[PDB]
C-alpha cells in the first residue's frame, strides 16, 4: 500500500525569557548515543533507520497537507493561510512580548497581517499545491529527499501498461 | 594467517546470529532452497553467505537505500544538530574567550567556531587517549587545551529565568586507572546585565568552564524567516490503483 | 629538570624565584666551546660524526667571570638544564635567586651595556628550537625592563624578523599580563606512550633525549632523596 | 618609431605584506558580514521610530553600547578596519594592528576566508603599447574606454602595431570609419566597423590611410577572482571615501581614478599574481567600509 | 546593610576517586564501544591445570 | 551546508558531492544553449522542448516580459551629414563626442 | 564520498564542508612550516612541540630513518685540473660530459 | 641578430576534436579502471594455481570469456581504446568508434570522468628564442636538459637574450663557469653558477666574456591540470608503445620524443589552454593502453 | 495578487479594479506635482499643505 501522510513534522520549539527580552527558534531532532574508537558511519546507519520512522518517511508515501488551511475574514484576502508548522501566531506573540521589554509600540495592524500571512498554501501549473511553512532545515531537507525518491516509482497507469503489454497472454 | 581465518570465522557467526534473531532477515521460500540437502536452515545461508564474498554481481540501488544514505551522510556531517561533537574546550574562567552572544545567554558556553589562537597564542590540543593517561593533569588545565579524537555526547536545558550557567556534575574525574569526562549537561539561562550577585557568582564560584561549538539547530527570533521552507503536495485528483492487473482470469 | 620540565610562564617564574644562583652555575671546568669535534656514534656510522660544541649543549663549560659570562650561564641553565664554570663568583651572589639578578636593583650587578645580539650569537640561537628561543627572550625582556632598555629589546627583535614572531606576548612589570599568558615552555615532560632508548646524532638533541628519558624516574624518586638531604638545614 | 602607453598602467607601487594570512582575511569578511547587517538594522531603524534595531547592531560591530554623548566612530572594530585598509595600499605604510585584536575581532561571527570562490569583471583596458612609426601621432585617453586617436603626414600608408596586455581576456575595437586589423604574418582582411580580439593571440597590426584622423575606441574585459560578498558598486564607492577620507596618502604611491584600474596595473607587473591578491582583500575591506561609514559618518 | 554576596555553591573542576578502581574504558560523555579490557589469570606461582 | 544541498539539489537535480566540479546539472546546459541561440540566427536550437517544459516547472513564476521598463543610454546617431570643406568624427556609445 | 570523508577527517581534524576549501587542517600547515626549516637554517622554525607530539600520536609508525637505502645517480666531480692551452667544460649533473 | 629556438616547439600539428564530450571521458577513465585489474589480476593468477581472478577480470574487459585457442585481444574495448588513441593524436584521424558503442562501455564502472582535479609537474625545458650578436655563435641541446653553448668572437662582451615562455613556472640556469644574468633594465648581479627565474618575468640578459666556452643548463618545472589516477610513468610507456604500433603514423604530424615533449609543444602554441585538455584526455587513454597490452601483448 | 492589492491600496488609497485605469491614485499625482516645483521656481506647486 501506498500510506497518505496528513501534517508535516516541523520539529520546533519556542523557548523565550520571562522577561520577553531574549527567545530562540530550537528544532528538537531529539538525542542519539555515539561510542568512541569504532566505525562512526555503522552507528549513523542505525540511527538512521530509527530518524526516518520518527519522520514517517520510512515506508512510501505521498503527502496530502492541501486541506490544512483556512481563509481569513478580510473581503480582498482570499488566500489559504496553511495550518502545519510552527503557528504565526507564536512569533507574533513572542516579538510583542520582546518589544514589550523594550518599551518599544506593539506590532502595527499592518505588520501583524504580513507576519499572520507568512504561512500559504498556493497551486502550481501541474496542479500541485505548494505549502510555505516554518521547519527545520534538516527536518526539510530530510523530508523532501525522501519525497523525491519515493516519487520515481509513481507512475501513470497508461505508463505501467505499456511496460506489462508484452507479458500479457491471449487466452 | 591464522588470524585472518579467525575473524573471519567469529565475525560469521555474529552476522548468522543477528540475522536470524527475531523475524528472520530471509524469507522461507530461500530457506527451502538451502535446506534441500538436509542441513538445517542457519547452516544452509551461513555457507551461501561465505560464496558470495568477494562476488562482482551488480546490485540496483533501491530508493530506500537513497534515504538511509543521506540521512548518515547528515549525521556525521552536522553532528550538532543530534547531540555529539567532535571536540570539546576546557579554560580557567580567568581567561577571556570569545563567544556566541547571539541568544542573550549569561556566560554562554558556545563559541562559534573553537578558538584557534588565545593570547596570541594557538591553543593546545590533546587527544583523549593521550589525555586519559596524563598523571599531569593538574598542570596542563591551569593553561586550558582542547580535547579531541573522541565524540562528546551533550545536552542542554535552557532555563526561562536568570541565573548561575553551570554544568550538573564535575567536569573530570580522576581515578588511579585513567581520567575521564564526566557526562555534559548544560542549564544555560538568560542574562540580565544589571544584576551584581550573579555576576560576582559567576566570577568566583564556577573555576573552570566547557566550551563548545554552537549547534545548529539552535536559531535566533530575529531570523525567524530562515526558518520558511517549501513543501510540495500532489494534486488532490489522483487516484491510486493497488491491484493494477490488465486481465481477467477466462473462469 | 626541574626547571626544563615547567610548561608556563607562571610556573618558570616561580621556579626562578625559589632557586638560588648557584643551582644555575656549575663547578666542573668543562671544555671550550665553539670546537669542531669528531664524537662517536656507533649506532648509525662507523666513522666518528662531526659536530660543535656550544653553551646550550647541556654539558658545563668555562665561561669568563664578566657580566656577560653570567647572564649566559643563566640563560643555557634555563633552555639546556646546565650552567657554566664561572670562577670564584662569591657567596653574595650565590644566595640571591635567579630572578633578582634579572629584575633587581639590590644584586650589585650593573647589567646595563649588555648587547643582545652579541649574546644571542654566543648561544646559537640559530641552532635552538621554539621553546628554547620563547625562554631567552623571556630573560632578555625581564633585563631590558629593569635597566629601562625597552627601546634596545625591540630593536633587537626588529633585526630578527623569526624571533619577533614567536616573542612572548606578557610586560614585566604587569601581574594580569603574566597569568593570561598561555605560552608552552616545557621542555621535557612526561609522554603518552614512551620514547625508545635510543641515541641521537647531535650533542644537543642527545642530551636532551637523556633529559626527556630521566624525568619520569626523576618524577617518581625526587621527594624523598631531597628531603633526606634538606632536612636539618637551612636555606641559602 | 614612437612608443604610447596607458597613463594608468605606468609604474605600479608596492602593496603591503601585512594582514594576509588566513586570521586576518576571516577578520576583513566578519567586517563586511557586520557592516553589511549595520546599513539594514539601520533602515529598519528608520522605519519603524525605535533605535532598538540599530542599538543591537552597533553593540555587536562596537563591542559597546551606543551612548547619546559620544560620536558613534564605530568602536574598536571601525579602527582596527581603517589601519588595516592603510597597510594594504603601500609596503610603506606601517602595520599599527596587533594581531591579537584581529583574531578577537575575526571570532565575531564564523565566516570562511576564502577570497577564490568566485570573479568579477573589470573593464579597464590594458593598452601595453603602440608602436608608431615616423610622421604618425598616437594619442591614447581613457582608461574604461581608451580612444586612440591616429593620423599620419607621410604619403605612404602607415602600420601600427597594437600590443595589449596578455592579461585581459576579450577586447573589443570600433572605429569612426571602417578599418583593416590583423594579426602578424596573416593575411588582412576587408575594412569593418568593429573588431574582436584575444590578447593572448599576439600583437595587432592597423593601417592607416592618409588624409583623415581614425580614431578606435577600445573595451576589454577581465576575469579576477574574488569572493562571493563582492560588490563592485560598494567597492567602487569605498574607494573614493578612503582616497576622500586620507588613507592613501602616503609617500611614494601612485593614485588611481577608479578600483578597476587599480587592480589591473598591479596585475600588469611582476608578481602580478600575488599582488592581485593583496588588491583582492583591500576591496573587500573597502566594502565594509563604505557600508560602515555611511551608516556612521565621521 | 542588604547582602548581594555571600557566597554560594561551588563548582569543583575534579573529582578524585580516593579509592583503588579496576582498570576500565571510557564512559561518560564519551563511551567507548570497543570490548572491555580482558581479565587475564597470568603470572600464576603454584603450578594449577597444568 | 544544509541551505546550500537543498538549493543545489532544485537546481541541478543531484545532490553536491565532495570531489566533484559542482556543474550546475541539467539546468545550466539548457540555459548555455539558449543563450547561444539568442544572440543568431545560426546558431543550432538543439535543446529539447520537453526538457526546458520540465525545468520550467521546479518554480512558479508568470514569465511575463512587458510589464515594466528599462532605460538605455546608448546614443543613436543615424547619420550627421557634413558639405566638402568639413569633417566630422562620432567617437563612442554612451556618450558621443561629434569633433566637426 | 564515505571513504573520503574518514580520510579527510583523520587528516585534517574536522569534516569537509561544500562551501570550504579543502586546505588539510593543522596537518597541512605544520608540514609545510617543517619542510621550509629543514631546508636553511635561516628558516623561523616556529611550529611548537605540543603540535608535533599531538599530530605524531594518529599513528603508531617508527621514525626510523635508517633500515633502507637508496641509490642517486649524481655525478660528483670535485675538481679537474687541466694544463695551459687545454679547455675543460664538465656539463650535466646526472650524466656528467667533460669535453676537453 | 641570430634566433636559436627549441626543436621541438615548432610546428605543433592540431590536436584532435572528437571523444571530449563527457561520456567518453568517462570511457578513458573506465577503460584506464579495468586495465589496472587486468594487471593486478594477472599477476595474482600467476602467483597461485588458479585463473579464475584473471578470467573474471578479462571477462569485463573484453565482455566475453577467455578461449585457450583465440587470442586474447582484448574484446570491443581493446578496439574502440586503440581508435580513440588515433582521432586525439590528430584531427585527420577518423571518428570510427559509434557514440553508442562509447556509451555502452562506459557504462562498465561507476567513475565520475573528471580529468582536471589533481596536477602532474612536467620538465620539458621551453626555450622561445635566444637572441645574439652578430659574432656570436648559440646552439641549444636537448629538451629534458637544454645545454646552450654560446661563444663570441667578438673584442667586447655580449648580452644574449632569453626567452622561456609564459608558461613554465620555475627555471634553474646552471653554468659551466659562473656568469652574469639578470632582467631587463636591471643591474647586473656578480657571477654565479645557479640562477633561479620566473619566466613570467620578463627576457633575461647574460652577459658573454670573449673566450671560455660557456654553456648553460636549464631545467624547467610546469603544472599542468591531470586526472588523480594520472602516473607520468605508465603514460611515458603507453606512449612509446603507441608510437611503435603506427596508432601515430598519419599525413602531416609532428612526431616527439616524450608525452612529456609532447603535451609542453601544444601548451605553448596558439589556443594551447584548450590544446592540453585533450592532450591529458590522450594521456590517460595511453595510460590504459600500455597495461592492457602489457597484460595482452599481440 | 493580495500581496499587490494591499501594496497598492495603501499607495493609491482605493482597492485596485480589472477595469480602471490602476494610475497610483492621488500619491503619483502629489510626487508628479512636487518634482515639478523643485525643478523649477517657476512651477506652479500646485498640491495644498493638508
Amino acid at each position: 500500500e501506498l500510506i497518505k501522510v496528513p501534517t508535516i513534522p516541523h520539529n520546533l520549539v519556542l523557548i523565550q525569557s520571562d522577561n520577553g527580552k531574549h527567545a530562540l527558534i530550537k528544532e528538537d531532532l531529539g538525542q542519539w548515543p555515539v561510542e568512541t574508537g569504532i566505525s562512526l558511519v555503522n552507528q549513523a546507519g542505525v540511527f538512521a533507520v530509527q530518524l526516518a520512522n520518527k519522520l514517517g518517511i520510512d515506508k512510501p508515501f505521498v503527502l496530502d497537507a492541501g486541506s490544512n488551511y483556512f481563509t481569513d475574514t478580510s473581503f480582498i484576502d482570499t488566500r489559504k493561510y496553511c495550518t502545519d508548522g510552527l503557528s504565526p501566531r507564536e512569533i507574533q506573540k513572542a516579538l510583542n512580548r520582546q518589544r514589550a521589554y523594550y518599551d518599544r509600540p506593539e506590532l502595527t495592524i499592518s505588520e501583524n497581517k504580513t507576519l499572520l500571512s507568512q504561512s500559504i498554501i498556493y497551486p502550481d501549473a501541474d496542479g500541485n499545491d505548494v505549502s510555505i511553512i516554518f521547519s527545520g532545515a534538516m527536518s526539510h531537507a530530510i523530508f523532501t529527499y525522501a519525497q523525491s525518491q519515493w516519487n520515481k516509482n509513481i507512475i501513470k497507469l497508461d505508463d505501467y501498461i505499456r511496460e506489462i503489454t508484452l507479458t500479457v497472454p491471449k487466452q | 594467517t591464522s588470524g585472518s581465518i579467525i575473524n573471519h570465522a567469529n565475525n560469521l557467526n555474529k552476522v548468522i546470529n543477528h540475522v536470524f534473531a527475531d523475524k528472520p532477515l530471509i524469507s522461507e521460500t530461500m530457506l527451502k532452497i538451502l535446506t534441500i540437502d538436509g542441513t538445517t536452515g542457519k547452516d544452509g545461508y551461513r555457507n551461501w553467505l561465505d560464496k558470495l564474498v568477494g562476488h562482482n554481481y551488480p546490485v540496483y540501488v533501491e530508493p530506500v537505500v537513497n534515504i538511509m544514505n543521506f540521512i548518515s551522510a547528515r549525521f556525521v556531517a552536522d553532528s550538532s544538530y543530534f547531540g555529539y561533537t567532535n571536540e570539546i574546550m576546557i579554560m580557567p574562567n580567568h581567561i577571556n574567550v570569545p563567544v556566541d552572544d547571539r541568544f542573550g545567554f549569561r556566560d554562554s558556553p558556545f563559541c562559534t567556531s573553537l578558538p584557534r589562537t588565545i593570547m596570541g597564542n594557538d591553543v593546545r590540543r590533546i587527544s583523549y587517549n593521550v589525555f586519559s593517561m596524563m598523571e599531569d593533569i593538574d598542570d596542563v588545565i591551569s593553561e586550558g587545551f582542547i580535547l579531541y579524537d573522541a565524540y562528546f555526547n551533550f545536552s542542554y536545558d535552557i532555563m526561562t529565568t536568570d541565573g548561575v550557567t553551570r554544568l550538573k556534575e564535575d567536569i573530570l574525574i580522576v581515578t588511579d586507572t585513567g581520567n575521564d569526562i564526566k557526562p555534559i549537561h548544560f542549564y544555560i539561562y538568560f542574562e540580565n546585565r544589571n544584576d551584581k550577585k550573579l555576576r560576582y557568582e559567576s566570577k568566583m564560584n564556577v573555576s573552570y568552564r566547557l566550551y563548545i561549538k554552537t549547534p545548529a539547530c539552535l536559531l535566533p527570533l530575529s531570523d525567524y524567516m530562515r526558518a520558511q521552507h517549501d513543501y510540495v503536495s500532489p494534486s488532490s485528483s489522483r487516484v491510486y490503483i493497488k491491484d493494477p492487473a490488465v486481465v481477467y482470469t477466462r473462469s | 629538570m626541574d626547571v626544563l620540565s615547567k610548561g608556563s610562564l607562571k610556573e618558570l617564574l616561580a621556579h626562578l624565584e625559589k632557586t638560588p644562583l648557584e643551582e644555575a652555575i656549575s663547578y666542573r671546568i668543562g671544555t671550550v666551546p665553539y670546537q669542531n669535534v669528531l664524537i662517536s656514534r656507533n649506532e648509525y656510522y662507523n666513522q666518528l660524526y662531526p659536530d660543535t660544541t656550544s653553551l646550550i649543549d647541556g654539558v658545563s663549560r668555562e665561561g669568563q667571570r664578566n657580566v656577560n659570562g653570567l647572564i649566559m650561564s643563566i640563560i643555557s641553565y634555563v633552555v639546556s638544564g646546565s650552567g657554566h664554570y664561572i670562577p670564584n663568583i662569591g657567596f653574595m651572589l650565590l644566595r640571591r635567586s635567579i630572578l633578582d639578578i634579572l629584575t633587581k636593583h639590590d644584586t650589585g650587578l650593573v647589567t646595563n651595556n649588555l648587547n643582545y645580539g652579541i649574546i644571542a650569537r654566543n648561544l646559537t640561537v640559530s641552532k635552538m628550537n621554539c621553546e628554547q628561543r620563547k625562554r631567552m627572550l623571556i630573560c632578555f625582556k625581564l633585563l631590558a625592563y629593569k635597566d629601562g632598555n625597552q627601546n634596545d629589546y625591540e630593536i633587537y627583535l626588529n633585526q630578527n624578523i623569526p624571533l619577533k614572531q614567536i616573542a612572548p606576548n606578557f610586560i614585566p612589570g604587569d601581574m594580569r599580563t603574566v597569568i593570561h599568558n598561555q605560552d608552552q615552555l616545557a621542555i621535557v615532560g612526561i609522554p603518552a606512550y614512551r620514547l625508545t632508548q635510543s641515541t641521537e646524532l647531535s650533542i644537543r638533541d642527545d642530551n636532551a633525549k637523556s633529559y626527556k628519558l630521566g624525568y619520569v624516574d626523576w618524577y617518581n624518586s625526587n621527594s624523598f632523596l631531597r628531603e633526606r638531604s634538606e632536612f636539618n638545614l637551612i636555606r641559602l | 618609431a614612437n612608443r604610447a602607453t596607458s597613463a594608468f598602467l605606468d609604474n605600479p607601487h608596492p602593496v603591503g605584506v601585512n594582514y594576509v594570512d588566513e586570521g586576518s582575511r576571516q577578520f576583513v569578511a566578519v567586517a563586511e558580514l557586520l557592516a553589511s547587517k549595520l546599513i539594514d538594522s539601520s533602515r529598519e531603524s528608520d522605519e519603524s521610530n525605535s533605535d532598538v534595531p540599530f542599538v543591537q547592531a552597533y553593540s555587536k560591530f562596537a563591542d559597546d553600547n551606543p551612548r547619546h554623548l559620544r560620536v558613534k566612530t564605530g568602536g574598536k572594530m571601525a579602527n582596527a578596519l581603517t589601519n588595516v585598509i592603510r597597510s594594504y595600499y603601500s609596503i610603506n605604510a606601517p602595520a599599527i594592528v596587533p594581531q591579537v585584536e584581529i583574531d578577537r575581532l575575526a571570532s565575531k561571527a564564523t565566516v570562511s576566508g576564502d577570497m577564490y570562490n568566485s570573479y568579477a569583471i573589470f573593464n579597464s583596458v590594458p593598452i601595453v603599447e603602440v608602436l608608431s612609426p615616423a610622421r604618425t601621432t598616437v594619442s591614447i585617453v581613457g582608461s574604461d574606454r581608451a580612444d586612440v586617436t591616429m593620423l599620419n603626414t607621410g604619403a605612404g600608408a602607415a602600420n601600427i602595431t597594437f600590443n595589449f596586455g596578455q592579461i585581459a581576456e576579450t577586447v573589443i575595437l570600433k572605429g569612426s570609419v571602417p578599418f583593416q586589423l590583423a594579426r602578424l604574418n596573416q593575411p588582412m582582411p576587408a575594412a569593418r566597423f568593429t573588431y574582436k580580439l584575444r590578447p593572448l593571440d599576439g600583437p595587432f597590426i592597423v593601417v592607416l590611410p592618409v588624409g583623415n584622423p581614425l580614431v578606435i575606441s577600445a573595451t576589454a574585459a577581465t576575469r579576477i577572482q574574488v569572493p562571493l560578498a563582492f560588490n563592485k558598486a560598494l567597492v567602487e564607492s569605498g574607494f573614493q571615501t578612503a582616497m576622500n577620507d586620507g588613507l592613501f596618502d602616503i609617500q611614494n604611491v601612485n593614485y588611481y581614478s577608479s578600483f578597476d584600474e587599480f587592480i589591473i596595473s598591479q596585475y600588469h607587473a611582476q608578481d602580478g599574481i600575488n599582488r592581485v591578491s593583496t588588491c583582492v582583500i583591500l576591496g573587500l575591506a573597502l566594502q565594509a567600509y563604505d557600508q560602515m561609514r555611511r551608516a556612521l559618518p565621521v | 546593610g542588604e547582602i548581594i554576596y555571600d557566597g554560594g555553591l561551588s563548582s569543583k573542576l575534579a573529582d578524585v576517586v580516593d579509592k583503588t578502581t579496576e582498570p576500565h574504558n571510557a564512559d561518560g560523555a564519551v563511551k567507548d564501544g570497543r570490548i572491555a579490557p580482558v581479565k587475564l589469570d597470568l603470572e600464576k606461582q603454584k603450578l594449577d591445570k597444568l
